[PDB]
């Protein structure tokens, strides 16, 4: 006849590195809302949720995560948002035998079931963008691949991945460089080795100095493609850093031709979803909860990961239905939602939600080029399937894609 | 008797490997504390030190901190940290608590970050401050060219990315900077092509032995060569492929080895009115079965820096405890003040900190024949110098030239 209270322990980063919080902590609202009102889903149960701000720092996350677990009432699973905060939340959970699920956590660091061993997360690992990329070597025939990188721990694994990942497609990584803040050594190294197909991973501030030395040793044209991440700000190339010796006009010759991954966090497609919603319905309810305007939340993007972390939680407890007799000394309940999670299939607002063996999500990606100063969308690529969505939208100088060496 | 209650964190179960630093540290603590409580220096309190096993991992770590906040008893300060990832973790969230800690044994550069550790003072030296000290031994014997061979491990990338800002400016060229993961061989040949004399060594125990072999294969020995590698390797690390064990010994005849001073070598009474050999006595009598460990005197002046604390702290409160709870931020920034005012002699030499890192002593030592044999010390406070006279030697009429 009574409704049980369970609760979710999480951390939003309402400012920091990544302030995704911003929106993320109203689209789990939404989700928490959502799931309590359908009664097929959780009938002898209500999802309630205590949260802190961990402004995306692990030192700030370790008071307040003290605060989720030696404090009443018992939370059943742990949901951070940050790499960092997430590296710090699920490392430690193991002593409270409890379930971490991340809504933001990209680091691929976070794979690891031996450091990790009940962590999940609904935002997949920066990896995700590597199938995509043998696939567009493959796809374009090229076996000799070279690779610039900034000197941080994502991208180190990242790169880390993509070697044991064009091994197994019988591809080889010509030449690897790296730098800390400035590049120019790498990039006149680039040039010297005569490298043709050049995957690039760094933050956008390094991206800029990254081009501007493109433009000087004059990298970029029909003999190269440049292989970089998509979550850049609009324009990025265009905009004014005092630090960088070239121009608008100058950056804008140097990124022409370019190509993007990312991920893909809301359903294209015009769909419904498991809530029923559709991906612009989901957009339209978050808009209207915000303070500020899309643009200016952080974290709007990734919000309908968060949204499908509860319904993946909701679901997964409600394939296991003892809840309340869950405590941090004992394993049994864990191990049951631990299964569940493991065996999520389901359609959320981000599209498909299913985890691999490390508990991470797998998603489609977005493949774009740079024609003409502009993104334009030249594919999707879904991993898992090895589906190629392919637009015949891609264009190149003398109408044809170049070759990695001498031809 | 009011308590003064310190949260002691480091690993002490026999299990865990860097347990010995913990076990072997204690009675050293002991002995700080029995005097201290005897001579009613912090009356009319005492210093309530509770122990608490962090068993040298991440999670059992910071929950072994969490329990001692929630049962515990109100923790005025936190003494050890070990391990450097445990160390870390607790270091970053000190302010959450308003806690000062005092590590003696965690010499990770990393935290040196007064923006990620504000909190955190440490007694011992950090893996960096033997460049300071390289420094001074570079200009004494007027090399000013060297080369740099480091092991692609963060412990050692961490010393050698120090070692470029501690060398601009000073007139003094890196000519060859070479590092290696697996296989010292391909950059020991580098160095030899680049001409390198002076070499400065940042690599495990187990990479030494194979750089040392690369070192006689490709003869970067004898009177022509210095090399400086770090000098906390075991004893006997070398006896423990294609080299032969006298051909090893050969190639690593008069290597400079650098790592901090266990003990002070100065015959002098400190705070405790024990002079550092008296001390060290005492030590060895107290700890019976227990191995001894390197970081005991650290240990020692660490008990001694907090006990100065808090009679700084107590007067500050009597120029204006038992209500200080992790949640007075005025009382934690007077502990904070007060430790920043340390400066006394203790069993390690002067105590005093530089933006909570130790200013203190470094130990040279040399490879001769047998084993390594002390030759210096750099005094990091006056940044001086002082070569044991007839001790260090060379294979040739003068030292090496650099070039
Ligand atoms: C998943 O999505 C949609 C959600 O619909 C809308 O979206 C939300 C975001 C909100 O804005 C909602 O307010 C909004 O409805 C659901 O689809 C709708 O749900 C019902 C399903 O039956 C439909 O409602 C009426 O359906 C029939 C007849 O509809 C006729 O008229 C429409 C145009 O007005 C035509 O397009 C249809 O082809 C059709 O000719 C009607 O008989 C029902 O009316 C009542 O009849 C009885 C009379 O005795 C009453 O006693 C009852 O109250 C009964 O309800 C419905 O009013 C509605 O048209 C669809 N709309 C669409 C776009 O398909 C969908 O069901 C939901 N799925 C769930 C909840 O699992
Ligand atoms: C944290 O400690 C710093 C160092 O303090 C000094 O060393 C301790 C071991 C102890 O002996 C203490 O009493 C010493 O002051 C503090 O920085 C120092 O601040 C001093 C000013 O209070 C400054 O000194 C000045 O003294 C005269 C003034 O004309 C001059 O002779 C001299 O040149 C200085 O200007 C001293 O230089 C400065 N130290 C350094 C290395 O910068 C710091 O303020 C203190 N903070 C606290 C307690 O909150
Ligand atoms: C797609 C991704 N989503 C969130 C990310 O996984 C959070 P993260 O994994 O904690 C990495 C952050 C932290 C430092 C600054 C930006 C990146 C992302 C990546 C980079 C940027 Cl700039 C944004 Cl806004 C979002
Ligand atoms: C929730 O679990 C019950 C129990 O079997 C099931 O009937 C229901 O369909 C599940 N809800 C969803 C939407 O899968």
């Amino acid at each position: 006849s009574e409704r049980r209270a369970v609760y979710i322990g999480a951390l939003f980063p309402m400012s920091g590195g990544w302030p995704g919080g911003q929106a993320c902590q109203p689209a789990v609202e939404m989700a928490l809302e959502d799931v309590n009102s359908r009664r097929d889903i959780l009938p002898d149960y209500e999802l309630k949720l205590i949260h802190h701000d961990s402004k995306c720092d692990p030192g700030q996350a370790t008071k307040y995560l003290y605060e989720l677990l030696y404090n009443d009432p018992i939370k059943i699973i742990l949901m951070p948002g940050c790499s960092s905060v997430s590296t710090l939340v699920a490392e430690a959970a193991r002593m409270w035998n409890l379930i971490v699920l991340s809504y933001g956590s990209s680091s691929p660091a976070l794979s690891n079931r031996q450091r990790f061993p009940t962590f999940f997360r609904t935002h997949p690992s920066a990896t995700l963008h590597n199938p995509t990329r043998v696939k567009l070597f493959e796809k374009w025939g090229w076996k000799k691949i070279a690779t610039i990188q900034q000197t941080t721990e994502v991208f180190t694994s990242t790169l880390d991945d993509l070697e044991e990942r064009v091994k197994e497609a019988g591809i080889e990584i010509t030449f690897r460089q790296s730098f800390f803040s400035d590049p120019a050594v790498p990039v006149k190294n680039l040039k010297r080795q005569d490298a043709r197909i050049i995957v690039g991973l760094f933050y956008e501030t390094e991206a800029r100095k990254v081009f501007c030395e493109v433009y000087k040793e004059r990298l970029f044209g029909k003999k190269y493609v440049w292989f970089l991440i998509g979550w850049y700000a609009d324009n990025w190339f265009k905009i004014y850093d005092p630090s960088i010796n070239c121009t608008v006009d100058e950056m804008t010759e140097a990124v022409e031709g370019h190509i993007t991954t990312e991920i893909v966090m809301l359903n294209p497609a015009n769909t419904r979803s498991i809530s029923n919603m559709t991906s612009q319905e989901f957009v339209e309810k978050l808009t209207k909860r915000l303070k500020r305007h899309p643009e200016e939340t952080g974290g709007f993007q990734e919000a309908p990961l968060a949204y499908d972390a509860i319904w993946a939680l909701a679901l997964a407890l409600n394939k296991t239905s003892r809840l309340e007799d869950f405590n941090y000394n004992n394993q049994t309940i864990t191990d049951q939602i631990y299964r569940a999670m493991n065996s999520s299939s389901f359609e959320g607002v981000s599209g498909h939600v299913v985890f691999d063996a490390s508990g991470s999500r797998m998603a489609w990606t977005l493949i774009e080029q740079l024609q003409g100063g502009s993104y334009k969308k030249i594919g999707y690529y879904d991993s898992t399937k090895d589906d190629l969505s392919w637009s015949k939208t891609d264009k190149w100088i003398g109408g044809s894609p170049p070759a990695d060496d001498y031809k | 008797s009011p308590p003064l209650s310190i949260m002691g964190l480091m690993p002490l179960t026999k299990e865990v490997a860097k347990g010995s630093i913990g076990r072997g540290v204690l009675p050293a603590v002991e002995l700080a504390i029995e005097q201290i409580r005897n001579e009613s220096l912090l009356r009319p309190y005492f210093l309530d030190l509770r122990l608490y096993d962090t068993e040298c991992d991440n999670a059992k770590g910071l929950k072994a901190f969490y329990d001692a906040i929630k049962y515990g008893p109100n923790h005025l300060m936190v003494f050890g940290g070990v391990c450097p990832s445990v160390t870390s973790i607790i270091a970053e969230s000190l302010q959450g608590w308003n806690l000062v800690q005092l590590s003696f044994a965690a010499t990770t550069p990393v935290l040196a970050d007064k923006k990620k550790y504000p909190y955190f003072f440490r007694t011992v030296p950090s893996d960096n401050a033997v460049n300071p000290a390289i420094l001074k031994l570079l200009k004494h014997y007027q090399w000013k060219r060297v080369g740099t061979l480091t092991q692609d491990v963060q412990r050692f990338s961490e010393v050698r990315n120090d070692l470029t800002g501690v060398l601009y400016g000073e007139d003094i060229e890196i000519s060859d900077t070479e590092s290696f993961s697996n296989d010292p061989c391909t950059s020991v040949k580098k160095l030899k092509g680049n001409d390198v004399r002076i070499i400065l060594g940042q690599f495990d125990q187990n990479m030494a032995a194979k750089v040392f072999c690369c070192a006689y294969e490709e003869n970067m020995y004898g009177s022509k060569y210095q090399w400086i590698i770090p000098g906390w390797y075991e004893p006997s690390w070398w006896e423990q492929s294609r080299c032969l064990r006298k051909n090893l010994l050969a190639a690593m005849e008069g290597y400079i080895g650098v790592d901090f001073e266990p003990l002070s070598s100065k015959q002098i009474k400190t705070i405790s009115g024990k002079t550092p050999q008296q001390y060290e006595r005492e030590y060895n009598n107290k700890r019976s079965g227990v191995g001894p460990s390197k970081f005991h005197g650290y240990a020692y002046d660490g008990i001694w820096v907090i006990a100065k604390t808090l009679q700084r702290a107590m007067e500050t409160l009597h120029a204006s405890i038992q209500d200080f709870n992790y949640t007075d931020h005025t009382l934690g920034r007077i502990i904070l003040n007060a430790m920043n005012e340390t400066n006394f002699f203790g069993v390690t030499g002067q105590v005093v900190f530089r933006n909570g890192e130790r200013m203190g002593t470094i130990k040279f030592t040399q490879f001769q024949d047998s084993r390594e044999v002390k030759v210096g010390e750099y005094n990091a406070v006056a940044d001086t110098l002082e070569i044991i006279n007839d001790t260090i030697r060379f294979q040739g009429s003068e030292p090496p030239k650099d070039d």
